[PDB]
């Protein structure tokens, strides 16, 4: 008459460690900053962002 | 003048393994959209079963 299929009770998800520890505190919190005409371009890569 | 009694084999198949297929589980499982898309094809599942 039908088929019997037990349903999962909950869901889990796994993912790797957050390494490289992406530097956002040197850019957002620095002692000195550049000027509006001579702004410094900062690139963040090779790291999973938080 | 002389006779020889010999035995020969003859192998005949009788049955293969009986099969029962889960229809809507094999098509696509765990999706309500699968139900709403498969119940509108009429009977291409009950016929196979
Ligand atoms: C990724 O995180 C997990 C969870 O902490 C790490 O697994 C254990 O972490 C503790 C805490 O540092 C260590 O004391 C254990 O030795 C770790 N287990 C093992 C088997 O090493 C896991 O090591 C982390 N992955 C890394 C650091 O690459
Ligand atoms: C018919 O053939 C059988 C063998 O196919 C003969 O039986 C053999 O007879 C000899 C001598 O009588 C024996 O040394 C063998 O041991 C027998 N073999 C077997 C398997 O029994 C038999 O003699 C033949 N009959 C006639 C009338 O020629």
């Amino acid at each position: 008459t039908s088929n019997f299929r037990v349903q999962p009770t909950e869901s889990i998800v796994r993912f790797p460690n957050i390494t490289n520890l992406c530097p956002f505190d040197e850019v957002f919190n620095a002692t000195r900053f550049a000027s509006v005409y001579a702004w410094n371009r900062k690139r963040i890569s090779n790291c999973v962002a938080d | 003048t002389n006779f020889t009694i010999s035995v020969t084999t003859e192998i005949l198949p009788v049955s293969m393994t009986k099969t029962s297929v889960d229809c809507t589980m094999y098509i696509c499982g765990d999706s309500t959209e699968c139900s709403n898309l498969l119940l509108q094809y009429g009977s291409f599942c009950t016929q196979l079963k």
